């Protein structure tokens, strides 16, 4: 009960910076039989108003694990409809929380015809935002901001250590496969329903799953992919199926 | 500077004796690292003055001592050291005869700088963490992504001009080489730019890299998925056809063209033509051939002119169902589909058993609900269709089916000022949906 007393002896800025609170942490969200879920999301919430990214980035790790959990759990039960709030919270902070004015992420086309820094012989592309606030969830709009949250994630791979990475592919395992024989074949147990993922939150999957290939992680990301592909290929989406594709046949 | 080159010459066979005398035996690492930065400085040196002297043929030494360096600097994990050596090597002037090289190093940095760091492990140059081109209007890199565009549009331009264009008169070595670099590179390019959900010009630099393939299933393949990825339909149905020609194994393929010919196309005999050939080679595939063959039976019946054809294809749809619904038992789709086509037989207590099944497997589909509903309507239930119809709108508020459907039962059931409120809460919906 170690976050018993961190708890009691935290109610200034180098509060973190412990060896062992992220196996804690884990140890007690691994499972939804607890009692001080609550309090603890309520300050896993609370490490969110800070402006530092010392927090930010400390917390943001665990996303992973409790969204499965909490979409596995409720999708068969007790729920309690909590971290919704805090999913929501962390959306609209993303979303519209920087200096009153909403994200519009956009870039450039370089053009070769145009003399460039590197050698010598453009327009305004949008990808993510506006989105406007959310506040509730339904079964329509969830896996749009499931999206947008997993790519906010996506944005500092570098921090996380191995453990997070390893959660995320074993996660990415069995999220496509829970409904369907192939599951049986790879002997996992648990609900046995399916889940009606979308294009774009696979692509983005890709898109984390890649990074993790030469980061020690071999066999299992390779059994992720081949358990992507066969998802895609089975469901009839393009994109996923293309870039799992392009990836495949670029390994030495 | 005013050096007679073989003074040059020897310092380098110096460098290079004692790189190998080094070597052979198993502080003074302090001193090994500035004799490398030392022979990289006479490096820059060497390749300034031959590029100033041929602007008015075996390099041997020079290529291992340089490159081994950074390698064994990522080898350590010095990483920010070899990135600004990187930097610096991709500031020099170009050189005609380095050409090739350059290709390596540019898809080397591709290779690292989409893998190695984050949008906050990003420095500028001039900060830590002779003559060099400037000035106001060069391309200042942004962002990752730009840079890496960038770096491979302009290697995919250096590249095409250097094709062997398939000579192949006798040998093929040189030719499988460049194919297999045109292959990376184009990988590279289309894993950097999908991610963006950007496709058209993904079909246009496929377009552009079609030269190459001649009997390549892959990139046949690839070309296929962008464009019918992108939005066009024969194109991508007649890269379709060919790729069926080129490998007859798989049916993902002849899957993919039979939805195609089945979509907005509207086109019916290819995709029975899909359909049959699907079926004649797991049991997953077969299944779902079944499912394509009865959903096309059900549109040719839909659309048909006179009484019997109508019923034999009713029937043949139905066989078709049934059979997949056999083969297997674990879809919801197959099952909805199946009560669908059942009830328009009128056969109503079979297809409620069926649609019921379908409810069992999984009860979120918002298509089983409104077909819930219109069947319980044919049963003169007006309260239940009602409430199920309630359900459905809270479940999705931003449909325009249900709407109707709840316009009109409520018009059949309570009144014409409850559809009057429905329509003008419709308008206003519609209304705050656009502009």
């Amino acid at each position: 009960g170690v976050v018993e007393e961190w708890l009691s002896e935290f109610k200034l800025p180098n509060y973190a910076t412990k060896s062992s609170l992220v196996s804690s942490l884990y140890k007690v969200i691994q499972e939804p039989q607890s009692e001080l879920l609550e309090p603890v999301c309520h300050q896993l919430f609370e490490f969110y108003r800070s402006g530092e990214e010392q927090l930010l980035q400390f917390t943001l790790q665990f996303l992973p694990e409790l969204i499965w959990c909490y979409l596995a759990v409720s999708a068969s039960v007790h729920s309690s409809g909590c971290i919704e709030a805090l999913l929501l919270g962390v959306y609209n902070l993303e979303i519209v929380d920087k200096q009153g004015h909403t994200k519009v992420l956009s870039f450039t086309i370089p053009s070769l015809s145009k003399p460039s820094v590197y050698h010598e012989p453009l327009s305004k592309v949008v990808y993510s935002g506006p989105h406007p606030q959310r506040e509730m969830l339904t079964a329509q709009n969830r896996f749009e901001v499931l999206t947008f949250l997993l790519l906010c994630y996506n944005a500092a791979l570098t921090y996380m250590p191995s453990v997070s990475l390893q959660s995320l592919c074993q996660i990415c395992s069995r999220i496509c496969v829970c409904g369907y024989p192939r599951q049986h074949v790879r002997k996992y147990k648990g609900i046995s329903s399916r889940i009606p993922v979308s294009s774009g939150f696979m692509v983005q999957m890709l898109t984390g799953i890649y990074f993790a290939f030469y980061n020690g992680e071999w066999d299992l990301a390779q059994k992720a992919l081949d358990d992507i592909i066969y998802r895609a290929q089975l469901e009839l989406y393009p994109e996923p199926l293309l870039v799992a594709n392009a990836i495949k046949a670029s390994l030495p | 500077t005013a050096v007679p080159p073989y003074r040059l010459r020897v310092i380098a066979e110096a460098y290079a004796t004692k790189g190998l005398c080094l070597e052979k035996l198993p502080d003074r690492e302090q001193d090994v690292i500035t004799c490398y930065e030392k022979a990289g400085d006479i490096a820059l040196l060497y390749l300034q003055e031959i590029e100033r002297v041929i602007l008015s043929e075996l390099g041997f030494f020079l290529e291992t001592g340089l490159q081994r360096a950074h390698v064994l600097y990522f080898k350590n994990g010095n990483l920010t050291r070899g990135v600004g050596r990187f930097r610096e090597l991709l500031r020099a002037v170009e050189t005609r005869t380095t050409q090739n090289l350059r290709m390596t190093i540019a898809r080397q940095l591709a290779e690292i700088l989409l893998r190695g760091m984050c949008e906050q492990s990003y420095w500028n140059p001039l900060e830590d963490p002779a003559r060099v081109y400037s000035g106001e209007n060069i391309f200042c890199p942004q962002e990752n992504t730009e840079e890496a565009l960038l770096l491979l549009l302009i290697s995919e331009s250096m590249a095409n001009r250097d094709a062997v264009l398939s000579r192949i008169p006798e040998h093929k070595s040189d030719r499988l080489i460049s194919l297999q670099s045109a292959s990376v590179v184009y990988d590279l390019l289309t894993i950097a730019l999908g991610r963006r959900g950007q496709y058209e010009m993904l079909s246009e630099c496929l377009e552009r890299a079609m030269k190459f393939a001649f009997e390549e299933f892959h990139l046949w393949y690839q070309f296929a998925l962008s464009l019918m990825a992108a939005g066009k339909s024969a194109r991508a149905v007649k890269v379709l056809k060919e790729c069926i020609r080129l490998k007859p194994d798989d049916a993902t393929i002849p899957l993919l063209a039979a939805k195609l010919c089945m979509g907005s196309l509207h086109w019916l005999e290819e995709a029975e033509k899909f359909a049959k050939t699907v079926v004649d080679v797991t049991s997953e595939f077969k299944a779902k051939g079944y499912l394509a063959l009865g959903l096309t039976y059900s549109l040719q019946a839909t659309d048909a002119s006179l009484r019997g054809m109508q019923e034999v294809l009713q029937r043949k749809a139905l066989l078709a169902f049934q059979r997949a619904h056999s083969l297997s038992p674990t879809d919801h789709q197959a099952a909805f589909y199946l009560a669908l086509q059942l009830a328009i037989s009128r056969q109503i207590p079979e297809a409620l058993g069926y649609v019921r099944q379908a409810l069992q497997l999984q009860g979120d589909d918002a298509n089983s609900l409104h077909l819930l509903a219109l069947l319980l309507s044919a049963q003169k239930h007006y309260h239940d269709a009602l409430n199920i119809i309630d359900m459905a709108l809270s479940e999705y508020p931003e449909n325009f089916i249900l709407l109707f459907s709840k316009v009109k039962l409520q018009s059949l059931c309570r009144g014409p000022d409850e559809a009057l409120l429905t329509c003008k809460h419709m308008l206003q919906i519609w209304k705050s949906c656009y502009n």
